[PDB]
C-alpha cells in the first residue's frame, strides 16, 4: 500500500540531465512478462504510463526465480544513480555484538516491500522513465525504486519519523533498523511483548507500511556478520575449513584470509608456515605441495576451531576491563571483559615493525587502538591491566621525544613483560675505552670504508663493496660494538645515529640496525655521543 | 534582513566525518541541542542534506556546565572573505582579560541558502541509533563569518565604555573578546565587571599580562674544567646554532678536539678559545636582528618536548627567524598527561599569537596523529582551533632551546 507521508526533495548533480539508455530487444515471452507484471503495479499506482514528453529511459528486463520460475523484472539504474546527488552516510556503522545489552525477547519485521510505499519526489519521478518494447510501452516510478541511489536513504529516514511516536510511548522498548529489517527487543513479560509488537505493527500500517505477521515473522538466534546472537548471549560459528587433497594459491589465500579472521577469537591461530606455500606462486589457479610443516599447522587449527565462543552482552553498570599480552614481537593479544572470564570481546594486532620502535611504544599504540573502539562501541574507555611496570613506563615516558600517554591502567604480572631492552648512559663511562667511530662510502660506486680508532690505541677499518653511506655510518657503530668489551663509549658524526640516541629503538626494519641493537643489549653500558662533521674531533 | 554569505567561487560544503564521542558528551549535547532546537536556533535535517562538520563538547575553566563546540575550521576555509582591525596596544598592557561573547551570534538569523552549509551530527553509541542531524537557523559559534556580520551591533554596543574610557583596549577575535588595561588590578577587575553588566544589559553575556613575556636569552654553561665531552657538547651546539647567528665561530674549540682523547679527558682552555667562547656568550645576549613580521605569510609555531614536564617553543615565519621563543612548565595536576600538558601550552601559545598578531599559529606538534585525536578534545577549552601537523623532532633543536634561561 502508498502511503500518505511527506516525500524529500530529490535533485541531479549540478549541470547534470536524466538518463537516455537504449532499450534492449528482449523476446515474445519476456516482453509478455514484462507487460503483464508491469499492469499489475500499474494498477497498484506503483508506476504511472508516461508520453513522448519524457526524452529519459532506463533499461529494464527480465529474470525468472528461485521459487517460482515465474518472472520478476529489473530495472538498471545504474545511469541514473551516477547523475543523482549524493545524501548523508546510509549507515555510520554496524552495532559490535559487544556493545549490545541482553533483551528477554528480540523480534524482527520484515517490512520487505517498504521501499515501494514510499512516495518518490514528484519532480524527480520523470528521471525513472523506462520502456517496455515490442517484437517489431512507457512508464515512470511514483514511489521509491528498487536499485535506485537514493531509496535506501530516504526509506531510512521516513521509517525514522513514523517510529519516533511509538518510540517516545515506548522508552522501554529498543527498535534497530537495517536494510528492511526493523529489530525489536525488550525486557518485558513474553505477553506484554507479544502486544507491544503487534501495536508497532499496527502503528506502521496505518502508514501503509505492510509487515509480516506473528505467524510468519522471524525469531531469534540471529546471524550478525560472523555471530550467532542470542537474547541471553552471543556464539561464534565454529569456523569450518575444508581438508582437501589439491590445494591451489586462490585457495590458500581465501584459506589464510578466514584463518586471519579467525584469529581475532581464537589466540594461537598460526598461517606462518601456510604463507610460505605463496612464494613465488605463478598463477592463482598452480596448485602447491603443502610442506608437513603446513599440513601439521593446519591441523592445529581445526583443533582450535573446534571449540566454539559463546561471550556476554554489555552491563551498563559495570566496570570494563581490557587486558593485553605481548604474543611476540610486534604481536598483543586483548580481551576485554566486565566479569572475569566472561568475555565481551577480543582482538588481536601484528605490528610490521617499520622504520624504528620499541615495545613500550607499541603497547601505547595498542592500548590507543583498544580505547578507540572502545569509545565507538560502550561510549567509555577501559581500566587497562597492561603487562609492564609502573616503573618501567615511568622512565621510558618522561624521557621519550614524543609526547605519549596511557589512560588508568595497572600492572598485571602476566609473563612475558614488555621492559627497557637497554638504556644509553646519559653521560660518558669512567675507565670505558673511547671509539671514534666513522664511515663514508662513494654513493656512485657504492665503495666504502668503515672503521675506527681508540684512546686506547686499538684501530681497524673495513673495505665494503656494493654498500651506501648510511650503512657505512652504522656498520662502523656496529664494529666498536662488536670489538669493544661490556663499557663503551663511543662517537660518531652520524645524523641517523641522532635517532637512536633520541628514540632508543629496540626493533627495525635495517637487518643491519637489528644487529647494532643485539649488540647494544649485550653491553653492560654504552655511551653514545654525537659530534658534527668535517671539523677537528 | 539577511546578508547574503558565499563560498568561495568553486568550492562545495564540507563532508567531514564525525568523531567518536563519549557517551558522557553525547548526553551532553542532546540536552543542548534539544533545547536549542525549541528556542529556534538550529532545525533538524534529512538524507538530503549530504554536509557534515564534527561536534563535541568541552567543560570550561572553571565551570561545571558542558558547552557544545564545533570543529568549522573546514568550513572557514571555505567560507568568502570579507573593517577587521587589530591594534598593537594590547601587546603593551600590563593586564588582559578574555571575554566569551560566543552567545551574542544565536540572536542573528543566517541566510537561508547558507544553512545546509552549517549542519551536523550527534552520533550514537555503537550505532544502534541513527545520527540526529540538525543545521543552524542563527550566527554559529566558531564560524568566521559569525564576527564579522555581528561587527557593525558590536561597535555600537562597545562604543559608549569605549569612549567613556579610551585608557582600554578591546579586541575581539571570534567568540572572544579581549580586554587590557595598564590600570592596577583593582580599577581592572572592577572595570571588567562593570564592562560585563555593560554586555549584559543589552541581552548578552559573559588575568593576563602581556609585557611579562619576555624572549629569553641562550645561556652557556661554565665549569671549574671541561672534559673533551663537555666540548663535544658545547661546540655540537654552537655549530648548528650559527644557522641564526652567523657570527658563531667554533674552531678554536674544535682544535682542542683534534686527537682521540677519553671523553672523560680534561682539557685546559687556550687563551685563544677562551676568547672565541666569551665573544659567543655576547651574540648570544640578544636575539637576531632582521626579524620583522609580515601579515601575508602563515604564522608557525613548533614544540619541542623536554622532559620533567617542560617544553619548549618557537613562533616564526621562516626558518631560523623567530619572533618569540619561550618555554613552558606543566599546569599544576598534569603530572601523569602529556596530552593534557600539550594542549594547554597549544591553547597558551594561541592566544599569545592572538594578542600579538590576531592570528592563529599552525602548530607542528610532536606527538602522533592517533594519540592527539583521541584524546585532545578532552582538554580543550577554547572557542577556536588552531591548525596542526605531526612531527618528528630533530634531536638537535631539542638541545638548543633547553639553554633558555631563567
Ligand atoms: C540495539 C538492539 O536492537 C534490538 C535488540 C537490541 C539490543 S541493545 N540487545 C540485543 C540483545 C540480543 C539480541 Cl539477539 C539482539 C539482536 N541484535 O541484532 C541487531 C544487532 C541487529 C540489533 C540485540
Amino acid at each position: 500500500p502508498i502511503s500518505p507521508i511527506e516525500t524529500v526533495p530529490v535533485k541531479l548533480k549540478p549541470g547534470m540531465d536524466g538518463p537516455k539508455v537504449k532499450q534492449w530487444p528482449l523476446t515474445e515471452e519476456k516482453i509478455k512478462a514484462l507487460v503483464e507484471i508491469c499492469t499489475e503495479m500499474e494498477k497498484e499506482g506503483k508506476i504511472s504510463k508516461i508520453g513522448p514528453e519524457n526524452p529519459y529511459n532506463t533499461p529494464v528486463f527480465a529474470i525468472k526465480k528461485k521459487d517460482s520460475t515465474k518472472w520478476r523484472k529489473l530495472v538498471d539504474f545504474r545511469e541514473l544513480n551516477k547523475r543523482t546527488q549524493d545524501f548523508w552516510e546510509v549507515q555510520l556503522g554496524i552495532p559490535h555484538p559487544a556493545g549490545l545489552k541482553k533483551k528477554k525477547s528480540v523480534t524482527v519485521l520484515d517490512v520487505g516491500d517498504a521501499y515501494f510505499s514510499v512516495p518518490l519526489d514528484e519532480d524527480f519521478r520523470k528521471y525513472t522513465a523506462f520502456t517496455i518494447p515490442s517484437i517489431n510501452i512507457r512508464y515512470q516510478y511514483n514511489v521509491l525504486p528498487q536499485g535506485w541511489k537514493g531509496s535506501p536513504a530516504i526509506f531510512q529516514s521516513s521509517m525514522t519519523k513514523i517510529l519516533e511516536p511509538f518510540r517516545k510511548q515506548n522508552p522501554d522498548i529498543v527498535i534497530y533498523q537495517y536494510m528492511d529489517d526493523l529489530y525489536v527487543g525488550s525486557d518485558l513479560e513474553i505477553g506484554q511483548h507479544r502486544t507491544k509488537i503487534e501495536e508497532l505493527r499496527q502503528h506502521l500500517l496505518r502508514w501503509g507500511l505492510t509487515t509480516p505477521d506473528k505467524k510468519h515473522q522471524k525469531e531469534p538466534p540471529f546471524l550478525w556478520m560472523g555471530y550467532e546472537l542470542h537474547p541471553d548471549k552471543w556464539t561464534v560459528q565454529p569456523i569450518v575449513l575444508p581438508e582437501k587433497d589439491s590445494w591451489t594459491v586462490n585457495d590458500i589465500q581465501k584459506l589464510v584470509g578466514k584463518l586471519n579472521w579467525a584469529s581475532q577469537i581464537y589466540p594461537g591461530i598460526k598461517v606462518r608456515q601456510l604463507c610460505k606455500l605463496l612464494r613465488g606462486t605463478k598463477a592463482l589457479t598452480e596448485v602447491i605441495p603443502l610442506t608437513e610443516e603446513a599440513e601439521l599447522e593446519l591441523a592445529e587449527n581445526r583443533e582450535i576451531l573446534k571449540e566454539p565462543v559463546h561471550g556476554v552482552y554489555y552491563d551498563p553498570s559495570k566496570d570494563l576491563i581490557a587486558e593485553i599480552q605481548k604474543q611476540g614481537q610486534g604481536q598483543w593479544t586483548y580481551q576485554i571483559y566486565q566479569e572475569p572470564f566472561k568475555n565481551l570481546k577480543t582482538g588481536k594486532y601484528a605490528r610490521m615493525r617499520g622504520a624504528h620502535t620499541n615495545d613500550v611504544k607499541q603497547l601505547t599504540e595498542a592500548v590507543q587502538k583498544i580505547t578507540t573502539e572502545s569509545i565507538v562501541i560502550w561510549g567509555k574507555t577501559p581500566k587497562f591491566k597492561l603487562p609492564i611496570q609502573k616503573e618501567t613506563w615511568e622512565t621510558w615516558w618522561t624521557e621519550y621525544w614524543q609526547a605519549t600517554w596511557i589512560p588508568e591502567w595497572e600492572f598485571v604480572n602476566t609473563p612475558p613483560l614488555v621492559k627497557l631492552w637497554y638504556q644509553l648512559e646519559k653521560e660518558p663511562i669512567v675507565g670505558a675505552e673511547t671509539f671514534y667511530v666513522d664511515g663514508a662510502a662513494n654513493r656512485e660506486t657504492k665503495l666504502g670504508k668503515a672503521g675506527y680508532v681508540t684512546n686506547r690505541g686499538r684501530q681497524k677499518v673495513v673495505t665494503l663493496t656494493d654498500t651506501t653511506n648510511q650503512k657505512t655510518e652504522l656498520q662502523a657503530i656496529y664494529l666498536a660494538l662488536q670489538d669493544s668489551g661490556l663499557e663503551v663509549n663511543i662517537v660518531t658524526d652520524s645524523q641517523y645515529a641522532l635517532g637512536i640516541i633520541q628514540a632508543q629503538p629496540d626493533q627495525s626494519e635495517s637487518e643491519l640496525v637489528n644487529q647494532i641493537i643485539e649488540q647494544l643489549i649485550k653491553k653492560e653500558k654504552v655511551y653514545l655521543a654525537w659530534v658534527p662533521a668535517h671539523k677537528g674531533i | 534582513e539577511t546578508v547574503p554569505v558565499k563560498l568561495k567561487p568553486g568550492m562545495d560544503g564540507p563532508k567531514v566525518k564525525q568523531w567518536p564521542l563519549t557517551e558522557e558528551k553525547i548526553k551532553a549535547l542532546v540536552e543542548i541541542c534539544t533545547e536549542m532546537e525549541k528556542e529556534g536556533k538550529i532545525s533538524k535535517i534529512g538524507p538530503e542534506n549530504p554536509y557534515n562538520t564534527p561536534v563535541f563538547a568541552i567543560k570550561k575553566k572553571d565551570s561545571t556546565k558542558w558547552r557544545k563546540l564545533v570543529d568549522f575550521r573546514e568550513l572557514n576555509k571555505r567560507t568568502q572573505d570579507f573593517g577587521i582591525p587589530h591594534p598593537a596596544g594590547l601587546k603593551k598592557k600590563k593586564s588582559v582579560t578574555v571575554l566569551d561573547v560566543g552567545d551574542a551570534y544565536f540572536s542573528v538569523p543566517l541566510d537561508e541558502d547558507f544553512r545546509k552549509y552549517t549542519a551536523f551530527t550527534i552520533p550514537s553509541i555503537n550505532n544502534e541509533t541513527p545520527g540526529i542531524r540538525y543545521q543552524y537557523n542563527v550566527l554559529p559559534q566558531g564560524w568566521k563569518g559569525s564576527p564579522a556580520i555581528f561587527q557593525s551591533s558590536m561597535t555600537k554596543i562597545l562604543e559608549p565604555f569605549r569612549k567613556q574610557n579610551p585608557d582600554i583596549v578591546i579586541y575581539q577575535y571570534m567568540d572572544d573578546l579581549y580586554v587590557g588595561s595598564d590600570l592596577e588590578i583593582g580599577q581592572h577587575r572592577t572595570k571588567i565587571e562593570e564592562l560585563r553588566q555593560h554586555l549584559l544589559r543589552w541581552g548578552l553575556t559573559t588575568e593576563l599580562h602581556p609585557d611579562k613575556w619576555t624572549v629569553q636569552p641562550i645561556v652557556l654553561p661554565e665549569k671549574d674544567s671541561w672534559t673533551v665531552n663537555d666540548i663535544q657538547k658545547l661546540v655540537g651546539k654552537l655549530n648548528w646554532a650559527s644557522q641564526i647567528y652567523p657570527g658563531i665561530k667554533v674552531r678554536q674549540l674544535c682544535k682542542l678536539l683534534r686527537g682521540t682523547k677519553a671523553l672523560t679527558e680534561v682539557i685546559p682552555l687556550t687563551e685563544e678559545a677562551e676568547l672565541e667562547l666569551a665573544e659567543n656568550r655576547e651574540i648570544l645576549k640578544e636575539p637576531v636582528h632582521g626579524v620583522y613580521y609580515d601579515p601575508s605569510k602563515d604564522l608557525i609555531a613548533e614544540i619541542q618536548k623536554q622532559g620533567q614536564g617542560q617544553w619548549t617553543y618557537q613562533i616564526y615565519q621562516e626558518p631560523f627567524k623567530n619572533l618569540k621563543t619561550g618555554k613552558y612548565a606543566r599546569m599544576r595536576g598534569a603530572h601523569t598527561n602529556d596530552v593534557k600538558q600539550l594542549t594547554e601550552a597549544v591553547q597558551k601559545i594561541t592566544t599569545e599569537s592572538i594578542v600579538i598578531w590576531g592570528k592563529t599559529p599552525k602548530f607542528k606538534l610532536p606527538i602522533q596523529k592517533e594519540t592527539w585525536e583521541t584524546w585532545w578534545t578532552e582538554y580543550w577549552q577554547a572557542t577556536w582551533i588552531p591548525e596542526w601537523e605531526f612531527v618528528n623532532t630533530p634531536p638537535l633543536v631539542k638541545l638548543w632551546y633547553q639553554l633558555e634561561k631563567e
